[PDB]
């Protein structure tokens, strides 16, 4: 949402289980499944985050035991960014086209 | 025809007795592509070669019941080892030759099986070990064992920091005898394969 | 994918883009009609008590999906623990009514009673918000009219070949963790 | 429909088990299908 | 028949060879999808308890054919005698869900509940054995739900459609008289 | 199938009755039925 | 059409500022199986992939023939790297971008090129770097620059620690110039993916 003199150049990785903590800069980042891009004339930039996971299935709830998330991380980096101080990039999240949901529940406090 | 010649990569074995090949619940391996790794694996056949490992040595003194394991995978400082540090789904299946050299006037016999999802077993189990993929090595018919598995298990993919789905196990069936003309013990080493090597998941680097 | 973002114009990417392979999937369990067939509690009764499907729990499953919603349509069924006769008059009726026997009336059959209701309102559809006064809360025409008995234990309802139009928000729990809402998932005992 | 899984009809006519629509359609189905998919511009693969 | 033994290729010899003849068989009572299906208890019990096949009696019928292989699939008959409602929630649900209607829910009538249910497990199937942790016993995920009451007196499962893969050693008694283990077979009385 | 003797349809749909398989086999009757017979060399009956 | 989408591997990288592709000295490669490596070598797709470097900071202080360099390969902390440590030889070629991102306030301009057999130019001879497969990168038109070439060298395959064949060399042209509504500087990385990785000669392990 930056103004048409504020330019970036961003990162977005998917980083899997498998490490004790996600990568704090875009070169460990790199190695892992990801994309790069810079602002211009299209102001979007859709990325899928891939299912990858051992069971055919991921339970939706998080278990009080599981300390490092059992799916992964997703890291957003800046690569750098030119006189764009002030200017954010809005992120917003859909279902993909092989997204399933299964099993209906009724978990919430009654 | 007693002698085959066992090719993985390039590295190859040749053995002058042996029994033939067991291969251990199917032939070929369940569908490597499923849903789980959304079409993002890879096959990594510089990783499917022979390693080796020496697993005991079988002597007079051990006797009937006398275990010995090596759970898969097992550290690998090679390609293979380094797909498992490096990618966080990975599945192949194994192809295990076991040699126990020794010669023709020592006795005995030793059981060599593949076991899925191994558990301590109790003395009277091991009476049923061949319920699971094995052959025999008896020094007076032959040195070398050979089976071939496919890869199994709850999840189409695993993390095997994790989980080992397959056991080599060795086990005396019965004690080896010794004369004046045989050996007087018997080192017995493993030439093992990863076959159908797929990987998914790659991981950051750690520097 | 880049795109023009400002448009809203719905945008689905794949993994194909960076070579991956969209899977199948099965979608049955979010259908609409099936995921709001089955049977909810509805907790405020007395005696007297008019059937609005706004008394379900705003969190319950079938609540908050109601809720989710703007205008709905559903035919129902009941489930009603009484003790006494159980009468039932449409929408429209003088609350009166309830105490005649020319209405819908259950005879008591333990352990309770389960019946078949068709939608009764005047309007085409049913609304879970309505801007405005009909003489905040919604009209009282609202209903899927009401039911009697000497004492109303429990209710439970059904919405039967329900249609769902406009979307609304739907809230899952806010996380105070700072990472993820954590909670004890069954596992097997020992 | 939704919900009934049933082989065998209803032993009651439809007309008491339910209500009947008369007349005088899924917007987000046809929302979503349209969605944009892939990339927009030149590809160097 | 002479062989080589130490290749371990299964070798059938036959009374024929001596001048026999080999009889007609007749195996549907060893066929697995017939002897798993009938119900075996569970017997450690509380009022929330989730559904784990391995807490059938390890030398019962069918808690031990199942031991003795090491993966797999079926789906599910359940008795339960309890006090109060019976809930049921799927493989993967926060035990928090088993107080509420939205689930399946049975209300209670006598002498007992009894229900079909399908597998919900994540995994392709599910194993008796595992070597290795999921964070010895067996990952979390390998039930088949949870169920809760006020009061669970007894419950029974039953194992529909079952397949069972990699068979593992299956014990009977051990014998001490150094010949036969004998016990009273029913003999007529008087 | 397995234990089940009803010469009449059930009266639920399969759906509801069972889980349903998805696709993308008997190891042990082939290994049975791949097992030598009779005798290995020559035989004076 | 300025927007350009490149893919290698798993990882894509997207640009709306682009002045299309340079290819160098060659469009194709050049044969990968020849007698040299007697049909031992195979090719490794899970490296080519992007991986990242920052080049240096541009600011308004350097001055035309300020050069900066980045010898090929670097050093690579993933599978890429992990191959030049357990194989012998190795060839690839590479897919480079580098991006210096400003606004278009800026003015100024960058050559980015791609130099084989790198050697240390003489002030004179920065006048000709132009020779070599290069792009220009000036703020009121483009923020990247995106090169490709094969691998060369006068053998067919390397060991690329004891030499490097391809330089990245990206140098001052025009002087960064800077306003009110301007970046201050310009901080210039490059992206760079390795392509048709062949190696040949699998070492032994360390341990």
């Amino acid at each position: 949402t930056g103004s048409t003199d504020s330019k970036a150049r961003y990162m977005v990785a998917y980083v899997p289980p498998g490490v004790e903590t996600p990568p704090d800069t875009p070169e460990k980042a790199a190695h892992c499944i990801h994309a790069e891009w810079d602002t211009g004339l299209n102001s979007k930039f859709t990325f899928s985050i891939p299912y990858v996971s051992a069971a055919d299935y991921a339970y939706t709830a998080s278990d009080v035991a599981e300390t490092t998330n059992v799916q992964g991380w997703v890291c957003i980096y800046q690569i750098t960014h030119g006189k764009a101080e002030q200017d954010t990039l809005v992120v917003s999240v859909s279902a993909g086209k092989d997204f399933e949901l299964r099993l209906p529940i009724d978990p919430r406090s009654q | 025809d007693r002698i085959l010649t066992t090719r993985n990569g390039h590295t190859t074995s040749t053995t002058q007795s042996s029994v033939g090949v067991t291969y251990g619940y199917s032939t070929q391996e369940d569908h490597v592509s499923g849903p789980n790794t959304s079409g993002l694996e890879t096959r990594v056949v510089q990783a499917e070669r022979f390693f080796k490992k020496h697993l005991f040595d079988w002597t007079p003194d051990k006797a009937f019941g006398h275990l010995e394991k090596l759970e898969l995978p097992t550290d690998h400082k090679g390609v293979y080892g380094f797909l498992v540090d490096s990618f966080a789904y990975m599945r192949n299946g194994w192809d295990v030759e076991v040699s126990a050299v020794g010669n023709q006037f020592n006795g005995g016999c030793l059981l060599v099986a593949m076991v899925p999802e191994w558990k301590e077993f109790t003395p009277r189990e091991k009476y049923q070990l061949t319920l699971f993929p094995h052959q025999f090595i008896s020094p007076r018919t032959n040195m070398t064992a050979h089976i071939v598995v496919p890869y199994l298990g709850v999840n189409r993919y695993d993390q095997y920091k994790k989980h080992k789905p397959w056991t080599l196990v060795v086990m005396v069936v019965s004690p080896l005898t010794t004369n004046t003309v045989s050996a007087g013990q018997i080192k017995v080493y493993a030439n093992i394969a990863p076959t159908h090597v797929h990987v998914a998941g790659e991981l950051p680097s750690k520097e | 994918t880049t795109t023009t973002g400002e448009s809203a114009d719905p945008v689905t990417t794949t993994v194909e883009n960076y070579g991956g392979e969209t899977q199948v999937q099965r979608r049955q369990h979010t259908d609409v009609t099936f995921i709001m067939d089955r049977f909810v509690k509805i907790q405020n009764l007395n005696p007297t008590h008019v059937i609005d499907l706004m008394q379900t729990h705003q969190h319950g499953l079938v609540g908050a999906l109601l809720r989710a919603a703007t205008y709905y349509f559903s035919d129902l069924e009941i489930v009603v623990r009484h003790d006494g006769n159980l009468t039932w008059v449409p929408n429209g009726a003088p609350e009166a009514a309830l105490s005649n026997t020319g209405n819908p009336t259950a005879y008591l059959k333990a352990p309770f009673t389960r019946l078949a209701l068709p939608y009764t309102a005047p309007h085409r559809v049913l609304a879970t918000v309505y801007n405005g006064t009909s003489k905040a809360q919604l009209p009282a025409s609202f209903n899927f009219g009401a039911i009697q008995a000497t004492t109303i234990h429990e209710l439970l309802v059904r919405m039967k070949r329900a249609e769902l139009y406009c979307p609304r928000p739907l809230l899952a729990v806010e996380v105070s963790s700072q990472d993820r809402h954590k909670q004890k998932i069954i596992a097997p005992a020992k | 429909s939704g919900n009934t899984g049933s082989i065998i009809n209803n032993y009651y006519m439809q007309q008491y088990q339910n209500s009947m629509d008369t007349q005088l359609n899924d917007w987000f189905s046809k929302l979503a299908s349209s969605a944009f998919s892939g990339l927009f511009g030149a590809l160097l693969a």
